């Protein structure tokens, strides 16, 4: 199938530059353009400009001139966007998104990449669990988590069992603390009975502070 | 203009 | 540049009901040597990529389910989804690329179902995070309905103010729910001064306040 895989999250000063990539797959990369497009919040999109990844020359919005560089490597299928100056300003998901042609719309984005720019250092978070307990039990379902506390910045992912735990997880937006750091909570619900012969692991990855965790929630 | 720069970067 | 400008900023409905929604560009987006309107759609689902629905205005890209439409000529633009699935809670921007590209401010499609209490859970501080000098308390609000809820912090029955954080996740995209945590953060020495710790939750669905508490160290 066709994928668009973008590089992770980064955090970076005010003055200093980034470069992102956004790795093609399950097609050829030749065959479409390749436009990119930030997303500062939930509501907001704006367009960077476009790479035609046959030739590797690039349009650029007069908003952008000057500020991003896009470059393509064949061999390895891959775009890159190279931001410089950077502001906290420019804090935002970037998405790469190609497009056929000239009266086509963006028919495939990629998944993004946070780049926030900021002064504050990268803080990898604690990994505590949420332990299943009589308080947390409604008629023959125990709910059980992991508390992601004091990280810096945005995104952590959670996954549960490695991706092989999907249904009834709710990992929650994150709440800024007044230390300027974060925590989020992520949780699931499953049968009371099964809790002695399964096993809950919940994987958090922060990539900025390299970490990286699997904490076992058993019953307390 | 910009319409243009694009009809022609898309040729 | 050309400039779109969406309405509504956002509505709820129920599942089955018809939207519509409406994308006005400053000036006209018809491409001359195609006679196409250079307008888009998108989907954008929490936590996901934009996905494209509509392109010309009016052509429905492939996989794109039949009950979305999009419309309209000139400066004005409309996208009618005919019967809305639960699944389809998500952001829609439409997009000019006639110019330099711009999009509009999208329209946060919400839906409505029926009142749903939540199943409210506590949990103590782990072993781990005391050993360090800091004891957080959770409670979580699972799967309710409207997003409306209040949580209030008794220790020893004592409301607390200032010492929590709560957020609450997006839509649910198959039951339309809502959950919320909240933490409840005190020091260690602060936290083993206390036995009760309880949640109080109000909600729409409950008719009294639930109270779900433990004892510490027990």
């Amino acid at each position: 199938e066709v994928q668009l895989q973008q590089s992770g999250p980064v955090l970076v000063k005010p003055g200093a530059s980034v470069r992102m990539s956004c790795k093609a797959s399950g097609y050829t990369i030749t065959d479409y353009y390749l436009n990119w497009v930030k997303q500062s919040h939930g509501k907001s999109l704006e367009w960077l400009g476009v790479l035609n990844p046959y030739s590797g020359g690039s349009l650029y919005s007069q908003t952008f001139k000057g500020k991003a560089t896009l470059t393509v490597d064949r061999s390895s299928s891959t775009a890159y966007l190279e931001l410089n100056s950077l502001t906290s300003e420019d804090s935002a998901v970037y998405y790469c998104a190609r497009q056929l042609g000239r009266g086509n719309g963006l028919d495939y984005w990629g998944q993004g990449t946070s780049v926030t720019v900021s002064s504050v250092s990268t803080k990898g978070p604690s990994v505590f669990p949420l332990a299943p307990s009589s308080k947390s039990t409604s008629g023959g379902t125990a709910a059980l988590g992991c508390l992601v506390k004091d990280y810096f910045p945005e995104p952590v992912t959670v996954s549960w069992n490695s991706g092989a735990l999907t249904s009834g997880v709710h990992t929650f937006p994150a709440v800024l603390q007044s230390s300027g750091l974060y925590s989020l909570s992520s949780v699931v619900t499953v049968p009371s009975s099964s809790l002695g012969t399964q096993t809950y692991i919940c994987n958090v990855n922060h990539k900025p502070s390299n970490t990286k965790v699997d904490k076992r929630v058993e019953p307390k | 203009d910009f319409q243009d720069e694009l009809d022609e970067f898309f040729k | 540049n050309i400039m779109m400008t969406q309405s509504p900023s956002s509505l709820a409905v129920s599942a089955g009901e018809k939207v519509t929604m409406s994308c006005k560009s400053s000036q006209s987006v018809l491409h001359s040597s195609d006679q196409k309107n250079y307008l888009a759609w998108y989907q954008q689902k929490p936590g996901q990529s934009p996905k494209l629905l509509i392109y010309w205005a009016s052509t429905r890209e492939s996989g794109v389910p039949d009950r979305f439409t999009g419309s309209g000529s000139g400066t004005d633009f409309t996208l009618t989804i005919s019967s809305v699935q639960a699944e389809d809670l998500a952001v829609y921007f439409c997009h000019q690329y006639l110019s330099s590209y711009t999009f509009g401010g999208g329209t946060k499609l919400e839906i409505k179902r029926t009142v749903a209490a939540p199943s409210v859970f506590i949990f103590p501080p782990s072993d781990e995070q005391l050993k360090s000098g800091t004891a957080s308390v959770v409670c979580l609000l699972n799967n309710f309905y409207p997003r409306e809820a209040k949580v209030q912090w008794k220790v020893d029955n004592a409301l607390q103010s200032g010492n929590s954080q709560e957020s609450v996740t997006e839509q649910d995209s198959k039951d339309s729910t809502y959950s919320l945590s909240s933490t409840l953060t005190l020091s260690k020495a602060d936290y083993e001064k206390h036995k009760v710790y309880a949640c109080e939750v109000t909600h729409q669905g409950l008719s009294s306040p639930v109270t779900k508490s433990f004892n510490r160290g027990e």
